[PDB]
DNA sequence: TATAATGGGGGATGCA
């Protein structure tokens, strides 16, 4: 994970961070042999885009 | 010892092979209806530019007599296509 | 037309 913008506030003896993260969460999924992967390694695919 | 050179099909590449074969027939199936040709015509044009040019003959039921010269013509029409066709 | 089946059963002489 990064942290592209971050910002802060000054309050007493601390400071609250506002940080904008951006990470990858990875998810398994298991083909069976009668299914076809229809995309390529390393694909950018967006919402609803079929894999297999 | 000829049949023990091309390996026994997997399932998977069986289910491949298989598919491949049935999307292809679709395909042309489409295709005829894009060109407003003939399916066996077209089907026999891709078996041709497939096997080679080892194997040319006029094929018994197809209109057309299937010499290189008229090959050539179909598979320039073919690449008349858009990229979606 | 659709379980799955995938590799068989003598005898001598001329010529390359």
């Amino acid at each position: 994970v990064r942290a592209a913008q971050v910002e802060a506030e000054e309050e007493g003896e601390t400071v609250y961070l506002t940080l904008f993260l951006e990470w990858t969460e990875p998810k398994d999924y298991r083909v069976q042999p009668h299914m076809n992967v229809v995309v390529p390694e390393g694909a950018r695919v967006e919402a609803g885009d079929k894999i297999v | 010892h000829e049949i023990g050179q091309v390996p026994l099909l997997t399932l998977e590449e069986e289910v491949e092979l298989a598919r491949k074969v049935e999307e292809g027939m679709e395909a042309i199936k489409k295709l005829s209806e894009i060109t407003g040709l003939d399916p066996d015509l077209i089907r026999e044009v891709v078996r041709a530019k497939i096997l080679g040019s080892a194997r040319v003959r006029h094929i018994p039921g197809l209109k057309e007599t299937l010499d290189p010269k008229t090959v050539e013509e179909i598979d320039q029409k073919l690449k008349s296509l858009p990229k979606e066709h």
